[PDB]
């Protein structure tokens, strides 16, 4: 019920973005968008009913065009974005009860010249910790990216893993005195000891990390830092 | 229209028991949703009420409205760590929902045997670099973020292996300093006593 997309977008001051929302059942005509700004506030938009409604809204700071295509498709333009903000589209029946949609994420950079992917490591279980608590703890330490556009996750023998993770809700700033610092986020994943003990069992953290597309001009040396997954590993020893 | 959600941050232990209090200024206002995000995820709708009704119960969950007053409240019995959430309270006569600015819910876990530890880890390859971990420790422990702006240190967080149903809160701190081990790391931390920190 809703699909949104982009799920995730960047963009230099200047640039405008557009945004889709599909209704996905016909009942819940009464289609909606909500803005959600950094400081978590949600404010709402727009409503269109009919195909063919149109709309213009002032926000600080973004300039917001939405537009009902279809009974189906609803489309919004947000230009000159200063401070970034996450859009959720919502839907409705007889307007009451509202479910909000998965949400469109935009960042806001000044420049493109200081996006980063992150560097990846894993850091193997303690020896005391093992003896201690029969328990292995792996650490991996995402660090040296920017935007904050990761989505960290665990794989152990080539499945993903949820059950032994926790993963910062937040990323913290390497010079947090600057404005575009780069960003750093650490996870861990705990393991019967047992588990760790054998060389057969295999770890892997992996950083989805969103960057630039193919739309996105580059200009320096260093490698164009596209959306790409980096990855690390260990193997269990006795 | 404005609505208002007195509590900005709200820390409780597990089991005990939590409220959120909203008000709103508006009196044609007659459906009051509640939703929750969950870090760093969208808002899911958690439970309504409606202008004729005072009160009403779903689970551990109660919600009040008083029309009169104009104050609505959630009422959570029994809290699990799952809650942990931003809640968010919302008013509707236009019909758009006018939302408060939410309510960061923590609920941390109940350790039933403390065991507070720092251990080095080395990295699968290599080695320095290395991290320290301070783990096991009980809830009501803080760790505070170093004074230091070369040294960083994550904030604690939960972990639950499911099965053998054990909880565990964590933290992280690594430098790439000379003068930076796990003897020293979370110093700035109150930290208890009984802290292991082998060699």
């Amino acid at each position: 019920l809703l699909e949104q997309n982009p799920r995730w977008r960047l963009v230099p001051r200047g640039q405008a973005v557009n945004l889709r929302c599909i209704l996905k059942n016909s009942q819940y005509p009464w289609m909606s968008w909500y803005q959600q700004d950094l400081q978590k506030q949600l404010q709402w938009l727009f409503t269109l009913r009919s195909p063919g409604d149109k709309e213009v809204k002032s926000l600080p700071g973004a300039d917001y065009l939405a537009t009902r295509v279809t009974d189906t498709e609803l489309r919004l333009q947000v230009a000159n974005m200063s401070q970034g903000r996450t859009l959720y589209c919502t839907c409705s029946a007889g307007g009451y009860e509202q479910y909000f949609g998965p949400g469109t994420r935009l960042t806001v950079l000044e420049d493109l010249k200081n996006v980063f992917p992150p560097e990846v490591a894993v850091f193997e279980p303690s020896e005391a910790e093992i003896s201690h608590t029969q328990k292995a703890t792996l650490v991996c330490l995402a660090t040296g990216f920017y935007p904050d556009h990761v989505e960290l996750s665990w794989w152990v023998n080539g499945k993903e893993v949820h059950s032994g993770v926790c993963t910062d809700p937040q990323p913290l700033k390497e010079q947090p005195a600057l404005n575009d610092s780069r960003y750093c986020l650490s996870s861990r994943l705990r393991v019967s000891a047992t588990f760790w003990q054998n060389p057969r069992n295999h770890f892997r953290c992996q950083v989805q990390f969103y960057g630039l597309s193919e739309n996105d001009e580059w200009t320096q040396d260093r490698a164009k830092p596209v959306t790409q997954i980096v990855s690390a590993e260990a193997w269990g020893r006795a | 229209e404005k609505v208002e959600q007195h509590e900005s941050t709200l820390s409780v232990r597990e089991g005990d028991s939590a409220v959120i209090n909203c008000t709103y200024t508006d009196t044609a206002s007659s459906y009051f949703p509640w939703y929750k995000q969950e870090a760093g995820k969208g808002l899911h709708f958690v439970i309504d009420i409606r202008s004729n009704v005072d009160r009403k119960q779903s689970q551990r969950l109660i919600v009040l409205l008083d029309k009169k007053a104009k104050r609505f409240s959630l009422h959570i019995t029994a809290t699990q760590p799952e809650d942990s959430a931003i809640y968010f309270c919302a008013a509707s006569p236009n019909y758009k929902l006018t939302f408060g600015k939410g309510t960061l819910l923590t609920v941390t876990p109940n350790i039933q045997n403390p065991d507070p530890a720092v251990y080095q880890l080395r990295d699968s390859k290599s080695s320095d670099k290395s991290v320290c971990l301070f783990t096991d420790f009980d809830s009501q422990t803080n760790v505070s973020q170093s004074k230091d702006s070369d040294v960083y240190i994550t904030d604690k967080c939960v972990l639950d292996m499911r099965s053998m149903d054990f909880k565990s809160n964590s933290a992280v701190a690594w430098s790439n300093k000379s003068d930076f081990a796990c003897a020293n790391a979370f110093n700035n931390s109150i930290i208890p006593e009984d802290t292991f920190f082998p060699s």
